[PDB]
C-alpha cells in the first residue's frame, strides 16, 4: 500500500520541520489541510517505520521503552501541580529517542534519519548469475534512485539462497557504487544421494529435483526476506526456482510473491505448482485463495493449449461436492473456516476463464448456476450471506 | 573425370573449344551410352525438331538413362531448344570428322614417372628440374618455404603417392591446366593437344612439360614430330601379405620400397625380395602424415602378388580390419569458441532465441531442460542485441 502511494504520488513524511514537503498539492503543517488517502498513508507508515525500530533494537526493549513512557505518563498523572508535571505526559520525537537511547543504548539516528525525516521508499531490481567455475553466486542489485518517490538506500541489506545444502542468509554492502555481489555456494552433495533437503525452519522436504539445473545448486533466492527496509524488489529468477519457492517455502510472503511472479511463466509445470498448492491444506488459506486467481489467469493465457476440463473445476468438484454426485455441491458447513473461504472464492476466480472466443465457457457459468440453485443451508450454525453475495459476484 | 572438367567451362570456350580436327571426336568418345546414337541422328539435320519427341524416344524402361544424357549434353550445349538443334559449328566439325574435309616408349615413360615420384619423394638422388619442383609445389601437394632447403612432402602428397598411376596421372595434369590458368597458359589450346593424342610458345612450353612427366618424346633432339608414350593417350603385382602382419615384396626398383616403407617397418632387404612388418608405429605414423587406411589397402590389394589372388578376399581380413581399426584409433577430443548465457526463464521464450543463433550460423549445442545455449564469440555482437529487443517486447 504505501510502496504504490509513494510512487504514485511524492511520498508521506513523518516528523517535518517547520515547506518541508512541496511536491504534493496540500500543506502537512496542520492536520485539517492533510487529505484523507494522506492521513491514511501517514499512519500505515508510522507503524511500519516502528517495525523497523523494532527490527534495530529488539522487541523486548522496545516494550520497555513503551512502559518506561506509560510509567512516566501515570506518575505525571496523578500530580496536581498546574503542568509543572502534567508535561510528561506528552511525548517528543526527542524525548521517544532519549527513552530508545536511555533502555538500549545504541541509537537509532542514521535509520530515524532515512525512514523518518526523508520521505521515500526504495526501489531494488535484483538479476543473479552462478559462477560454476569458483562456485560463487554473482547477484546484481541496481536501484532506481531518479523515480519521483524513491530515495538511495545505503545501508546493508539481507539475502537468503535456499541451495540444497540448506538456507543461507547473507548481509550485502550496498554502497553507491556497488552492483556485482560474488556470495559463495555450498555444494550439491544432496543430488548425488536422495536426501531431504534442509529448509528455513528446522524441518526437511523430499523435492523432486528434475526441474533444477545440472550444474547450480541453488534452489531459490529471496533479497530482504524479513521487509527490514520500506522496498519495492524486482527479481528476475528462473520459472523453476519460483515454483520451488511457492511449494516448499516456509514463509506466506514469499509463497505470495512466487504466486505473483509466476502469472508472466504460463508453463505447464507452474499449473501444476498452482493446482499443488491449491490441494493442499496446511498452506495459509490466503495463499491458496491468490493461487485461484493465478491459476485462472494463467489458464486463460494457454487456451489452445489445455487439455482437460476448465481450471478448478474438477477440484471443486472433488474438495466441495458429493463423491456420488459431481454436479450437485454439498449442504453448507461452514465450520472449518478455511475451506469456507477457499470455497467462497474458488467460483469468483473461475468465472475469469475464458474460451479462443474471448466468451466464458458455458460449462463454468453451468457450474456456478448449479452452486446457485442447489445451495443449502438448513444445516449450519453459520450465515449464507456472504457466500451467496459471492456467488453474484 | 574429364567429364567434370568439361562440365565445369563456360558456353563461350565451349564452342571455341570444339576444334575441328579431334575435340568433337574426343568428346563424343565420353557419351557413355545413347547420346552417341541421337547426336549421330541429327547430325545431318538442319532444322530443330521439338522436345516431346525426344522425350518419347525413349521406351518407358530404362528413361532415366534418357534424362541423364539429356542433362549431360544440354550442359555440354552440342544443341539448342531454338523454340533441337545441334549446334552449328559442332556440326560442321563432326561431320568433318565423320568422312569429311613403342616398347621402348612405353619404358621411357615408366622410367621417367619413378623418378618423378622418387623426387616427389625425399630421395637423395632424382632428376633436377626447377620447372618441375616449382610446378608440383604449386600444384598443391609440396611445400617448400624456404629455396635453399629441398621442399618437404605435404599431407596431400602422401595421399597422391599411394594413388594408382592412371588416377595419379590424371589428377596430376587435371591440376596441371588449373595452374595453367592461373600461370596465363591458354586453357583451350593446351586441352586441345591432349584429346589429339588420344587419335606457339605455349605448345612448346606445355609439350616440354609433357616431356619432363614422361607421357611423349620426341627423339631427335627436340624435333616437330613426336611419338605419344602409352600414358600419353590416358600389371601383376607383387606384394605378398601374411597374417601376421608380414609383407614380402618382390620389389627391385627402389620406388615401391619406399612406398611401403612409408607405411611398415622393413626388416630384410634380398636382391629380388623384402620384408617389411605393418605396426602400430608405422601405420599410425602414416595416417598422421595424412594417409587414411583406405588408400594403404588399395595400394596393398592393387599390388597383390598372384599367390594371394587364389583366396578370397585378396587381403586377410584380420589384416584389413587391424588397419582400418588403428586409423579409426587416432582421433578423439575436440576444439570450439562459445559463450554461454543461463537464466532463460520463460519457457516458450527460450525458444525463440535458439532460432536465431541457429540461422546465423553460430549455434554449437543448445538444451531446452536448463535453458542454456552455447554462442560463439564471433557472432556475439548479434545474438545480445537480439536478447535485447526481445526484452523490449516484453
Amino acid at each position: 500500500k504505501i510502496v504504490a502511494y509513494e510512487l504514485k504520488t511524492g511520498g508521506v513524511l513523518l516528523h517535518p520541520i517547520f515547506n518541508p514537503a512541496s511536491h504534493l498539492h496540500f500543506s502537512i503543517k496542520h492536520p485539517h489541510t492533510l487529505s484523507w488517502e494522506y492521513y491514511s498513508m501517514f499512519q500505515c507508515k508510522a507503524h511500519l517505520v516502528m517495525r523497523l525500530i523494532e527490527n534495530r533494537i529488539s522487541m523486548e526493549f522496545m516494550l520497555q521503552v513503551f512502559n518506561k513512557l506509560l510509567s512516566l505518563a501515570s506518575t505525571a498523572s496523578s500530580q496536581k501541580f498546574q503542568s509543572h508535571m502534567w508535561s510528561q505526559m506528552l511525548v517528543s520525537t526527542s524525548g521517544f529517542l532519549k527513552s530508545i537511547s536511555n533502555v538500549s543504548g545504541k541509537d537509532i539516528q542514521p535509520l530515524i534519519k532515512q525512514w523518518v525525516d526523508q520521505s521515500g521508499v526504495v526501489k531494488f531490481y535484483g538479476s543473479f548469475a552462478f559462477n560454476r567455475k569458483r562456485n560463487v553466486l554473482e547477484l546484481e542489485i541496481k536501484q532506481d534512485y531518479t523515480s519521483p518517490g524513491t530515495q538511495k538506500y545505503v545501508g546493508p541489506l539481507k539475502v537468503t539462497v535456499q541451495e540444497l545444502d540448506g538456507s543461507f542468509n547473507h548481509t550485502l554492502q550496498i554502497e553507491e557504487n556497488s552492483l556485482k555481489h560474488d556470495i559463495p555456494c555450498h555444494s550439491k552433495s544432496r543430488r548425488n544421494k536422495k536426501k531431504k533437503i534442509p529448509l528455513m525452519n528446522g524441518e526437511e522436504v523430499d523435492m523432486d529435483l528434475s526441474a533444477m539445473d545440472a550444474d547450480s545448486p541453488l534452489l531459490w533466492i529471496r533479497i530482504d526476506p524479513d521487509m527490514s527496509v520500506l522496498r519495492k524488489v524486482e527479481f528476475e529468477q528462473a520459472d523453476f526456482m519460483w515454483q520451488y519457492q511457492l511449494r516448499y517455502e516456509r514463509d506466506v510472503v514469499a509463497q505470495q510473491e512466487s504466486i505473483l511472479a509466476l502469472e508472466k511463466f504460463p508453463t505447464p509445470a507452474s499449473r501444476l505448482a498452482l493446482t499443488d498448492i491449491l490441494e493442499q491444506e496446511q498452506c495459509f488459506y490466503r495463499v491458496r485463495m491468490s493461487a485461484c486467481f493465478c491459476l485462472a489467469k494463467i489458464a486463460n493465457s494457454m487456451v489452445s493449449t489445455w487439455t482437460g476440463p476448465p481450471a478448478m473445476k474438477s477440484l471443486f468438484t472433488r474438495m466441495f461436492c458429493c463423491k456420488s454426485c459431481p454436479n450437485i455441491v454439498k449442504t453448507n458447513n461452514f465450520m472449518s473456516f478455511q475451506s469456507y473461504f477457499l470455497q467462497k472464492t474458488m467460483p469468483v476466480a473461475m468465472a475469469l476463464l475464458r474460451d479462443v472466443h474471448n466468451l466464458c465457457p458455458k460449462e463454468v457459468l453451468t457450474f456456478i448456476l448449479d452452486l446457485i440453485k442447489y445451495n443449502d443451508n438448513r444445516k449450519n450454525k453459520f450465515s449464507d450471506n456472504y457466500y451467496r453475495a459471492e456467488m453474484i459476484d | 573425370n574429364l567429364q567434370e572438367f568439361l562440365g565445369g567451362l563456360s558456353p563461350g570456350v565451349l564452342d571455341r573449344l570444339y576444334g575441328h580436327p579431334a575435340t568433337c571426336l574426343a568428346v563424343f568418345r565420353e557419351l557413355p551410352s545413347l547420346a552417341k546414337n541421337w547426336v549421330m541422328r541429327m547430325l545431318f539435320l538442319e532444322q530443330p525438331l521439338p522436345q516431346a519427341a525426344v522425350a518419347l524416344w525413349v521406351k518407358k524402361e530404362f528413361s532415366k538413362a534418357q534424362e541423364e544424357s539429356t542433362g549431360l549434353l544440354s550442359g555440354l550445349r552440342i544443341w539448342h531448344t531454338q523454340l533441337l538443334i545441334l549446334n552449328p559449328i559442332f556440326r560442321q566439325n563432326l561431320r568433318i570428322a565423320l568422312l569429311g574435309g613403342v616398347p621402348s616408349l612405353d619404358k621411357y615413360a615408366e622410367e621417367r614417372w619413378e623418378v618423378v615420384l622418387h623426387f616427389m619423394v625425399g630421395s637423395p638422388s632424382a632428376a633436377v628440374s626447377q620447372d618441375l619442383a616449382q610446378l608440383l609445389s604449386q600444384a598443391g601437394l609440396m611445400k617448400s618455404t624456404e629455396p635453399g632447403e629441398p621442399p618437404c612432402i605435404t599431407s596431400a602428397g602422401f595421399q597422391f603417392l599411394l594413388l594408382d598411376t592412371p588416377a595419379q596421372l590424371w589428377y596430376f595434369m587435371l591440376q596441371y591446366l588449373q595452374t595453367a590458368q592461373s600461370r596465363g597458359m591458354d586453357l583451350v589450346e593446351i586441352l586441345s593437344f591432349l584429346f589429339q593424342l588420344s587419335f606457339s610458345d605455349s605448345l612448346l612450353n606445355f609439350l616440354q612439360h609433357l616431356r619432363e612427366f614422361g607421357l611423349v618424346f620426341q627423339r631427335k633432339r627436340k624435333s616437330r614430330r613426336y611419338y605419344p608414350t602409352r600414358l600419353a593417350i590416358n600389371q601383376p603385382g607383387f606384394i605378398v601379405v601374411e597374417t601376421n602382419y608380414r609383407l614380402y615384396a618382390y620389389t627391385e626398383s627402389e620406388l615401391q620400397i619406399a612406398l611401403i616403407a612409408l607405411f611398415s617397418e622393413m626388416l630384410y632387404r634380398f636382391p629380388n625380395m623384402v620384408v617389411a612388418q605393418v605396426t602400430r608405429e608405422s601405420v599410425q605414423q602414416a595416417i598422421a602424415s595424412g594417409i587414411t587406411a583406405q588408400q594403404i589397402i588399395h595400394f596393398l590389394r592393387t599390388r597383390a602378388h598372384p599367390v594371394m589372388l587364389k583366396q578370397t578376399p585378396v587381403l586377410p581380413p584380420t589384416i584389413t580390419d587391424q588397419i582400418r581399426l588403428w586409423e579409426l584409433e587416432r582421433d578423439r577430443l575436440r576444439f570450439t569458441e562459445g559463450v554461454l548465457y543461463n537464466q532463460f526463464l520463460s519457457q516458450v521464450d527460450f525458444e525463440l532465441l535458439l532460432a536465431h543463433a541457429r540461422e546465423l550460423g553460430v549455434l554449437v549445442f543448445e538444451n531446452s531442460a536448463k535453458r542454456l545455449m552455447v554462442v560463439t564469440p564471433a557472432g556475439h555482437s548479434d545474438v545480445k542485441r537480439f536478447w535485447k529487443r526481445q526484452k523490449h517486447s516484453s
